[PDB]
């Protein structure tokens, strides 16, 4: 009769702890998996993200006129989304990325991209490589005097590093912000809290044992075995007649500044809904 | 954040609370010493300052590793002296090694009554450097 | 391509068929530079690029001797260790004073090893507040088990090769991986007489550097690349760095973004009837895509390199646990003769 | 020794021939040299030990060069194996060809000699136990 | 930036400037395009995107 | 200064492997070294016997066979071909569906030729 108990106790901590280290190798397994975003190819496969342009402009332009295949999977995703994808202000597309979590992706030049990755807040970074390639200019009316000593003025400039010494001092040396695959302390850090804890805890045991050795029935018993049941027919008996087991929600999620709407709250009992 | 240092300070407060009860109890042995007692006293104090050196010889050897000079470098006076009791001045005993061996000479009284209140000045500063640059390494 | 002689003063290549015309048009890569635009006629760019690096694609990364501490880091295997000693002392702390004993501090140190490697023991405390230490360091050796065999069972399912440089930022904080251009152009013309706060820490580098970083031909400089097991960086163009990419073997990748900004032009003499519609024809490709859609064909779609089955463990993997073992077999025979001599 | 491809019956030595891991088994090479000079110190100490007995260490000393050997072939033998899976994993992975490593009777003839010298210990160490207790 | 109104057939904005001579010159992030080549001058790329 | 002959050395090990060891216990410094690294030498092993296994059953799992065009024209590991003439092999030739689009040109430029010659033929080569 002592060993069925102890035998079942035994087969009941083979199936617990083979499920926590197989539940925590499914965790670190799926955390690895993870692939960030690397590719306008990455974005189009992975319809979990959303991603937009603005509303109107050279880069709304240029999916829409596209015939390559990552592209034109692009704009067929965003033409056609619940809600609209497409922001109307710049400053307007990156609050939505720094709102949505890590969800919404924005499709913008590669010159505000990489100087509102280096301002306050940083919480925005550049990802890939460019999707086309254009340039900017130094216009002249067509018929001046002075297109051509400007063309080769670029030209002059560029190959000086000039113009590869102004732009690490507009986006970078006038920026705000800076610039292992095992497992860390803080991911059981508290395992070594309840061993301190526990260490501590038990040299205060050995103190009031220590205390109690050394300075040294029936009537506590009959006592403590009626308070304890008296409270035992008390804490069932309010809980079992009262309508407080299960508080339950149904609200939904709106994606504006997360606003909650509940709309099926509750409080539960076993016989009170 | 938790941190290697910073359990290195955990690690400490909870020795160094034995450590001044290795003192607590090293203050009121001799008093009770003079009330009175010499082989009870000579056996209950003996068994006490070995484990004394080692768990202070524990944070020399801890503090290195987590490089932590100036909290070695704090430990260094009172190590340096646990050297000198035990390697040139072992009060010889020919068996644990401390005082048991003489106890009524009536000058070594005078210099562990004045040893016994040095170390719990000590502990109990230690006690609290160690608290300090535990919630230090934490917060920071 | 074409290059001014300091003596002569002639021109070579497709530039020089432009200028005494011998030429009409140079649809070629040829790089829109200060030197030329004074001679020549260039257009908009029809493909923009700079210097970029090569390194060889990245491997399985052999293991060394400490490679099954891996699983966890450096950081926690030694808050093992003192945590270790650090419930020894407190199992001796606890058992010698208030005592129930068995249990001095070398079986103290041996019931908690006892306990950490999951052998179970051969004594148990018997006071409550000795039960607290060995009862809290079984639930501590529970968890860090149970996530070394996990955090190592996440690591052979899912193989995640990392290089080790991803800018030429990090070419420049180290000397391990040696880089070189080529011995003349203008990616070696490039870094002499660049002023940026970087390339001038890379050129300091190249120009002292023994044995040559230089190569002399570009495809002695990818053979460098792919014999040299992840030790030669190559930096040169783009556009050549795209498509060794893409040739065979698949032994080589591109890292990083372009060091600098230049473009390929489609030239015409200076004054010819062309210059005006082929800079208007250039923009026409650019805009609805042709240009962007002959690279893909070129590339990526005429590309050699396009774009499982857990293999058993080898003994490398796990040699070092078989080095630490004859080692503790021959450090505890070392005992035994001490233990001989001193009784 | 090279067979059946570019099948020259020159033996090249391991000197003068320049594959890297032909230098990777140079790095594994002293071991089953210690091992072989180890057992031969165990032999000559273990017939001391049966024409002169009255002296009983030469038995027991000799057990311990007979399981020093022993050790000495693990740490060989591990050596050896190691070195191979290292450069079968360093080559350019590439689905049209393949590779095939095997061992031969001369690696099982030192991996059985470690069962007969770690025997021959055991019974040298209870031959030191029955001599000593006579 | 500048754009031609498809009704008017006119040009708002920088473009607009130097087509009808107000401004000499316009460095500014302009981008090089197929209708505004037509009309104006661009130099080679200051900065590539 | 035994318990520990030779079978009852092969017995502490035997149950230190299988980590199951309910026996006598070195005391001994010296014995308590071997009886160290050996129970940290199967702390390696068991872990990597079990860690090895549950990295095999996980990606036999992640396996998933074909069953679309789909999943043919990202799979680039298993090759596919027509045969070398008729509608079938015209039909990706004329096709501007981006998946069809894609087959064809891996199919196009691919060494050696996936194109069959005979039904027979291709029928064969699966
Ligand atoms: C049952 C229990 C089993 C026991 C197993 C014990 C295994 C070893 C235990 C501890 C090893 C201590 C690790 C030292 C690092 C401390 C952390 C730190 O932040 O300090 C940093 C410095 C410098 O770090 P590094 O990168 O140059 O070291 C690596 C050398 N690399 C990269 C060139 C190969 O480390 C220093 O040495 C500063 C001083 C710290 C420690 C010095 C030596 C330790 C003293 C006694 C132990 C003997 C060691 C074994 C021989
Ligand atoms: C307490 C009860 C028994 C416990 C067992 C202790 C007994 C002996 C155990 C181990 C020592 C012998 C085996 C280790 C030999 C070191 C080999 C080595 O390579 O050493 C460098 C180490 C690790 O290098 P790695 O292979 O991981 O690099 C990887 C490079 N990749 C990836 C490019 C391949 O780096 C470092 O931190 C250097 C510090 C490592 C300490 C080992 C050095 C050997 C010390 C003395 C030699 C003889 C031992 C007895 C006297
Ligand atoms: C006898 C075994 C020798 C261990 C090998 C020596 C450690 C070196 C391992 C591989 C060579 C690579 C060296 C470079 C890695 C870091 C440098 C270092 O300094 O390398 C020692 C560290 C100390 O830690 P750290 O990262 O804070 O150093 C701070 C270093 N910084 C700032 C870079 C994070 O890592 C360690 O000592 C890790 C090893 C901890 C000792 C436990 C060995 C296995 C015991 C398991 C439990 C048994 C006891 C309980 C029963
Ligand atoms: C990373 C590597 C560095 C790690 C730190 C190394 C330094 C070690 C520092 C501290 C830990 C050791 C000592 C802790 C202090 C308390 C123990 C003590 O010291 O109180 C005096 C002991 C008493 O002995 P007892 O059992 O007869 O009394 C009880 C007999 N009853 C109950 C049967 C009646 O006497 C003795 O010192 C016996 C001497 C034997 C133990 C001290 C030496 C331990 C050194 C390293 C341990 C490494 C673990 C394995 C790796
Ligand atoms: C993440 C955190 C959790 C994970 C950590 C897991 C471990 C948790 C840490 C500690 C738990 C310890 C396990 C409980 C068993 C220890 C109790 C024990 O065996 O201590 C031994 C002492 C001495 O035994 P003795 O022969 O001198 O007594 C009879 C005297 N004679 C024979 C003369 C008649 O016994 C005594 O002090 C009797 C008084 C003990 C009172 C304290 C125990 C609490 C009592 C009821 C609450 C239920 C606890 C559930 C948790
Ligand atoms: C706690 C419970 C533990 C109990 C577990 C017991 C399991 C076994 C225990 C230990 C095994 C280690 C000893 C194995 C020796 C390594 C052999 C090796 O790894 O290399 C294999 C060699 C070479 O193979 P091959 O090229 O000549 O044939 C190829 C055939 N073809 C051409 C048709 C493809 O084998 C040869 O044939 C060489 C010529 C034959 C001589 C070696 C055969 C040894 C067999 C048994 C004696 C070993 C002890 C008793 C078991
Ligand atoms: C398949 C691959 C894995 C296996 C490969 C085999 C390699 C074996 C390597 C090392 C082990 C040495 C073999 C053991 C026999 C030699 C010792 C001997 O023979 O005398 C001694 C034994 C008495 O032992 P004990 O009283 O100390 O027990 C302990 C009980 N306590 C503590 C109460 C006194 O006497 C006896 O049992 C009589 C001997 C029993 C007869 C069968 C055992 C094998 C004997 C000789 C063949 C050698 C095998 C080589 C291959
Ligand atoms: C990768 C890493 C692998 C991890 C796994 C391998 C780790 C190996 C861990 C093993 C656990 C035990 C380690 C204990 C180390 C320190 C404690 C010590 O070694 O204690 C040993 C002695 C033995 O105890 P015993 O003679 O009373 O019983 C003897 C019983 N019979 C007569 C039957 C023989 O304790 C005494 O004798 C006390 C009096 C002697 C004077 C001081 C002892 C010096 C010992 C070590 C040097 C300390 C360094 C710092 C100074
Ligand atoms: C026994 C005593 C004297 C030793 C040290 C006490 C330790 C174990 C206790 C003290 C109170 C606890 C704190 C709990 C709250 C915070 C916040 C947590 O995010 C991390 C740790 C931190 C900063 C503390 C860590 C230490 C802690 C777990
Ligand atoms: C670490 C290696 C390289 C050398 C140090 C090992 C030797 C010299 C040390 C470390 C362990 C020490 C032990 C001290 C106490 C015991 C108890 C005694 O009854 C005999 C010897 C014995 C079992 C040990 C002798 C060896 C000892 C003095
Ligand atoms: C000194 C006493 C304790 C015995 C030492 C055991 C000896 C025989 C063993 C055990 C661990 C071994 C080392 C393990 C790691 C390296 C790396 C390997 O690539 C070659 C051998 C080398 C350099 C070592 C050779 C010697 C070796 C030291
Ligand atoms: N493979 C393997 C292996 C086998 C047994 C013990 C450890 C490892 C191991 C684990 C890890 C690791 C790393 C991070 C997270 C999880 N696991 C790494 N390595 C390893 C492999 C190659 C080179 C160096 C280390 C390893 O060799
Ligand atoms: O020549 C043009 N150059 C442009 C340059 C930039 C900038 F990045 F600021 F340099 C921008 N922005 C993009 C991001 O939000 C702020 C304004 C728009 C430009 N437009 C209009 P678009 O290209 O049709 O959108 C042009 O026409
Ligand atoms: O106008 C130029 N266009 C160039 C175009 C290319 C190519 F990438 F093949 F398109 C190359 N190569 C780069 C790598 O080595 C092989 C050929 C060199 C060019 N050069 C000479 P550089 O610029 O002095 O090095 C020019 O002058
Ligand atoms: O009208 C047509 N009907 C066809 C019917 C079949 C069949 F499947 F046997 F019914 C086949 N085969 C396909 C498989 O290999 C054996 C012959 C070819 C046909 N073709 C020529 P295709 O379509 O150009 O290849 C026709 O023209
Ligand atoms: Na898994």
């Amino acid at each position: 009769s002592g060993r069925i108990v102890g035998g079942v106790w035994w087969f009941f901590t083979l199936i617990i702890i083979s499920s926590y280290t197989a539940n925590l190798a499914a965790f670190l397994t799926v955390e690895r998996m993870v692939s960030p975003i690397e590719s306008a190819e990455d974005l189009s496969k992975q319809t979990e993200i959303a991603y937009g342009t603005l509303d109107s402009g050279s880069t709304k332009e240029f999916f829409r006129r596209s015939k390559i295949a990552v592209f034109d999977k692009m704009w067929t995703y965003m033409r056609s989304a619940e809600p609209s994808v497409f922001v109307r202000t710049t400053a307007e597309g990156v609050a939505r990325v720094r709102k949505s979590k890590g969800k919404y992706a924005y499709l913008l030049e590669s010159t505000m991209n990489e100087y509102i990755e280096q301002r306050k807040p940083c919480d925005t970074m550049k990802v890939g490589g460019n999707l086309d390639s254009k340039g900017y200019g130094i216009a002249t009316p067509k018929g001046s005097s002075l297109g051509t000593p400007v063309n080769l003025a670029v030209l002059k400039l560029s190959e000086q590093g000039v113009l590869d010494k102004l732009k690490n001092k507009w986006w970078y040396d006038k920026g705000e912000c800076g610039a292992t695959s095992a497992l860390s302390l803080s991911n059981v850090a508290g395992v070594f809290y309840i061993l301190v804890g526990g260490l501590g805890l038990a040299m205060l045991v050995a103190l009031i044992e220590f205390c109690y050795k050394s300075r040294a029935g029936r009537k506590a018993l009959t006592l403590l075995s009626s308070v304890f049941a008296v409270c035992g027919l008390g804490l069932l008996g309010i809980a079992v007649s009262t309508d407080y087991w299960l508080y339950l929600e149904e609200g939904i999620i709106l994606p504006q500044n997360q606003s909650t709407e509940v709309k099926m709250s509750l409080h539960s009992g076993l016989w009170r809904v | 954040a938790f941190t290697f240092a910073a359990f290195c300070y955990m690690l400490t407060l909870v020795l160094c609370a034995s450590l001044i009860f290795f003192v607590i109890w090293h203050i009121i042995a001799f008093d009770e010493l003079r009330t009175d007692n010499i082989e009870r006293i000579c056996c209950l104090l003996r068994k006490l300052v070995v484990p004394e050196y080692s768990i202070h010889g524990l944070f020399c050897l801890m503090f290195l590793c987590a490089a932590e000079w100036v909290t070695l470098g704090l430990n260094i006076p009172l190590l340096f002296y646990h050297l000198w009791r035990y390697f040139h001045r072992p009060a010889d005993g020919s068996e644990v090694m401390y005082d048991a061996v003489s106890i009524m000479n009536a000058d070594i009284l005078n210099y562990c009554q004045k040893e016994s209140w040095c170390k719990l000045a000590f502990y109990l500063l230690s006690f609290f450097y160690y608290l300090y640059s535990m919630v230090y390494t934490l917060v920071s | 391509y074409g290059a001014r002689d300091a003596d002569t003063k002639i021109w070579n290549g497709m530039v020089g068929e432009l200028v005494y015309g011998k030429a009409d048009i140079a649809i070629a890569p040829l790089t829109i530079t200060l030197v030329r635009e004074e001679v020549i006629d260039f257009s908009k760019p029809f493909m923009s690029l700079g210097i970029s690096i090569m390194i060889k694609k990245p491997q399985k990364s052999k293991p060394g001797v400490f490679s099954f501490l891996d699983p966890l880091a450096y950081e926690i295997w030694m808050c093992i260790v003192f945590a270790y000693i650090g419930v020894s002392v407190v199992l001796f702390l606890v058992s010698r004073f208030s005592p129930y004993n068995e249990f001095g501090i070398f079986n103290s140190l041996w019931f908690s090893l006892g306990a950490f490697m999951q052998q179970g023991c051969d004594i148990s405390p018997r006071s409550l507040s000795g039960r607290i230490v060995g009862g809290v360091w079984w639930f501590f050796t529970l968890i860090i088990i149970s996530s070394y065999t996990a955090n190592l069972a996440a690591f052979l399912t899912v193989e995640r090769m990392v290089s080790p440089i991803e800018s030429a930022e990090d070419l420049s904080k180290q000397t391990e991986i040696a880089y070189g251009t080529l011995d003349s152009g203008s990616t070696k013309e490039f870094f002499r007489r660049s002023k940026i706060a970087v390339f001038d820490k890379m050129w300091t580098y190249m120009r002292s550097a023994e044995p040559s970083v230089f190569v002399r031909t570009t495809a002695e400089g990818v053979a460098r690349v792919r014999k040299s097991k992840g030790k030669y960086a190559y930096l040169l163009e783009s556009t050549m760095n795209e498509y060794i990419e893409q040739r065979k073997p698949c032994d080589t990748m591109k890292v990083g973004g372009n060091l600098d900004s230049k473009g390929y032009g489609i030239a015409t003499p200076k004054g010819s009837s062309l210059g005006t519609p082929v800079n208007l024809a250039v923009l026409k490709l650019s805009e609805q895509g042709v240009l962007d859609k002959l690279k893909n064909k070129w590339w990526y779609d005429k590309g050699e390199c396009g774009a499982e089955k857990t293999s058993a463990l080898s003994l490398s993997n796990v040699a070092g646990v078989f080095y630490i073992l004859v080692g503790g077999l021959g450090l505890a025979m070392l005992v035994a003769l001490i233990e001989f001599c001193y009784k | 020794c090279f067979l059946a491809g570019e099948e020259r019956g020159r033996c090249f030595t391991i000197e003068y021939v320049m594959v890297n891991v032909l230098k990777m088994i140079r790095s594994a090479t002293p071991f089953p040299l210690v091992s072989l000079f180890f057992m031969f110190i165990g032999f000559i100490l273990s017939n001391i030990g049966h024409i002169r007995p009255h002296r009983t260490i030469l038995a027991f000393v000799s057990g311990i060069f007979f399981i020093l050997s022993g050790l000495s072939l693990v740490v060989g033998l591990v050596l050896y194996i190691s070195s191979i899976n290292d450069e079968m994993l360093n080559r350019t992975k590439d689905a049209e060809t393949y590779f095939n490593y095997k061992y031969g009777w001369s690696f099982a003839f030192a991996a059985i000699s470690f069962l007969l010298t770690e025997s021959a210990g055991v019974m040298s160490v209870y031959l030191f136990m029955k001599r000593y207790t006579a």
